[PDB]
RNA sequence: GGGAUAAGUGCUGAAAGCAUCUAAGCAUGAAGCCCCCCUCAAGAUGAGAUUUCCCAACUGGUUAUAAGAUCCCUCAAAG
RNA sequence: UUGGCACCUCGAUGUCGGCUCAUCGCAUCCUGGGGCUGUAGUCGGUCCCAAGGGUUGGGCUGUUCGCCCAUUAAAGCGGUA
RNA sequence: UAACUUGGGAGUCAGAACAUGGGUGAUAAGGUCCGUGUUCGAAAGGGAAACAGCCCAGACCACCAGCUAAGGUCCCAAAAUAUAUGUUAAGUGGAAAAGGAUGUGGCGUUGUGACACUGCGCCGAAAAUGUACCGGGGCUAAACAUAUUACCGAAGCUGUGGAUUGUCCUUUG
């Protein structure tokens, strides 16, 4: 059947973490601090949004 | 396992489509004049000048 | 010996438009699959498509006899285990009438390459409008 | 301006100056053959179609008399050692059409 | 209710009716409530 | 959280002066169905869209070059 | 299930119980919505609709089954050689 | 149009399904064993979707001819969206019983109700990859029952040509 679990390439997908918090917003550096840990490696693009929930 | 059925010589030549090998990626030496392999030292005459 | 055969050089194709208002699904689909398949010409040949180009409009106004509005389920399987999906003629006459009509008519055409190419002669539109004004669409009516 | 005749158990639509391949008539080479069974005439100026028509019967030359290409009839039964091959060449005559 | 393939009045106020094709008995004792004729 | 629903709950309502949830009509009603959440998705051959870029010279057309993309090379957050 | 037949396979279709991986049915064990109780309430019984997800760890025994210890919302019954 | 005798040469001794009469089995079995007929075996062609054994029908060969058999006529798919009259609302048609029941029509006997046949429908009606018990789309007539009209439909029959054997001698054709 399809959707069988077999070996292949892992990671890389677009993933979205919901309901995170904004610890602080530091101007003069344009940095934002988020409670937790977002996807991707360091130097990786991330897009922030206000939670739809 | 064993092949259940011999491979037709059409399927053989289809599988061998991508078995070609590519060009060497060569250039003309600006000193030798003869051909060199890019980013390599001229086998024919002398230096690399890079 | 002698018997006519139509060619790519020989065939001409006309456009038609037909309201589905007040129509039954199958009773329209039959009379329209006939025109698509092109067997009302005199120069019908089986191997080339002498059919016509049919436009259907007001596909939101077709009718169903009896209790088919809630019965008459359309099933379709996604080829994933347990991927069978279900809809009803009620939830499709209002949600996507121009696929109701398409499926009804395209189940009536033969399932070959000429049939696949003849099915795309059909242009189905809900409402009384269509972008095919530059074709001189002739007004046909059923029988 | 054509005519529908019936010659060899088969109707034929014919016009003036047309080659026709009919089954083997009884006429010889060259000599003209006139068909008597006409079923329809018309096309352009008159229209007479009836249970049959007496007159304007087609006058046609007898051009050639020969044997068609050889078909090889073959039929066999699988797993039962039973096959059979015949040859066949169907005789015909070709006529030229003079008058209607 | 009482879904049995034989619906019939037990007492005499129990009246036989149809709803959606299903045969039923409407009565005053809710015990007597029945359907599926 | 919305929409349509199952078993049920009905309102109105006659055929059948009555009653009657149903025949016409009108609601309500499930972890279920369809959306809402997340992901792939225009080879969706029905191949969709939006913005910006390039757009001449000789002979039906050909050519190379343009925008752009690679070959080759240094790499890793990728393999 | 225990069988009854002897239709395919004896120039070969590998048995049971576990493990890994599941998947499907519904004749629903749990959770969801209801009717009727000989339903005062907490808890039940029995029917009806419902298959979304869930449905444990050990002792003994090759064992399936099974009996037991301890929890659990529940420790479902079956098909898929 | 065979029958029989005398001689030469055999193959066959695992049969099957269906219809009907039985035994056995459980009024199970595509079970098993007998009688009876057919088809397959050794049979191609049309229909039953596909489907040795069911229905029609027995291929010498060729033709871009005609009439039909079973089976059919809305589209896939050749031919009736045929004609007359009625029934059925369940998608029954297009799977299944005991039992239940102010479903609906007909005729009938009763003193508005009750019953006797009755035609067609409803519930009873739950299974395992995917709708999945019309082949599909679709169908309220394209279902049912009855009754005349047409047409389609085979390698059947007829038409025309040809190839072989035979037997009459119309007339050695």
């Amino acid at each position: 059947f399809k959707g069988q679990k077999m070996p292949g390439r892992m990671g890389g997908n677009t993933v979205t973490v919901q309901n995170l918090e904004v610890v602080q917003v530091d101007t003069e550096n344009k940095v934002i601090l988020v409670k937790g840990n977002v996807p991707g490696p360091k130097k990786g693009l991330v897009e922030i949004r206000t939670s739809i929930k | 396992a064993v092949p259940k059925r011999r491979t037709s010589k059409t399927r053989k030549n289809k599988r061998r489509t991508h078995f070609k090998i590519s060009v060497p990626g060569m250039t003309e030496c600006p000193n030798c004049g003869e051909y060199k392999l890019s980013h390599r030292v001229c086998k024919n005459c002398g230096s690399y000048n890079g | 010996r002698q018997t006519f055969m139509a060619n790519e050089s020989n065939i001409e194709r006309k456009w038609y438009v037909i309201d589905a208002e007040g129509q039954t699904l199958g009773r329209l689909s039959s009379e329209v699959a006939s025109i698509l398949r092109g067997k009302n010409k005199v120069t019908y040949t089986p191997h080339v498509d002498t059919g016509d180009y049919v436009i259907v409009i007001n596909a939101s106004k077709i009718e169903f006899t009896g209790n088919k509005e809630t019965d008459k389920v359309y099933y379709r399987h996604s080829n994933h285990p347990g991927g069978i999906k279900s809809i009803t003629a009620g939830e499709l006459r209002r949600t996507n009438p121009e696929r109701l009509i398409e499926n009804s008519i395209k189940g009536m055409l033969p399932s070959t390459r000429l049939g696949e190419k003849q099915g795309k002669k059909l242009f189905v539109y809900g409402g009384a409008e269509h972008p095919h004004a530059a074709q001189q669409p002739e007004n046909y009516e059923l029988r | 301006m054509f005519a529908i005749i019936e010659t060899g158990g088969k109707q034929i639509k014919v016009e003036e100056g047309q080659e026709i391949f009919v089954e083997k008539l009884d006429v010889n080479e060259g000599d003209t053959f006139t068909f008597d069974k006409v079923l329809f005439v018309g096309g352009d100026s008159v229209k007479v179609g009836a249970p049959t028509v007496e007159g304007a019967t087609v006058t046609a030359t007898v051009n050639k008399q020969g044997r068609g290409k050889k078909i090889t009839v073959f039929t066999y039964k699988r797993r039962k050692n039973s096959k059979r091959k015949k040859g066949h060449r169907q005789p015909y005559t070709k006529l030229t059409i003079d008058k209607i | 209710m009482k879904v049995r393939p034989s619906v019939k009045p037990i007492c005499e106020k129990c009246k036989v009716i149809k709803r959606k094709g299903k045969v039923m008995v409407i009565c005053e004792n809710p015990k007597h409530k029945q359907r599926q004729g």
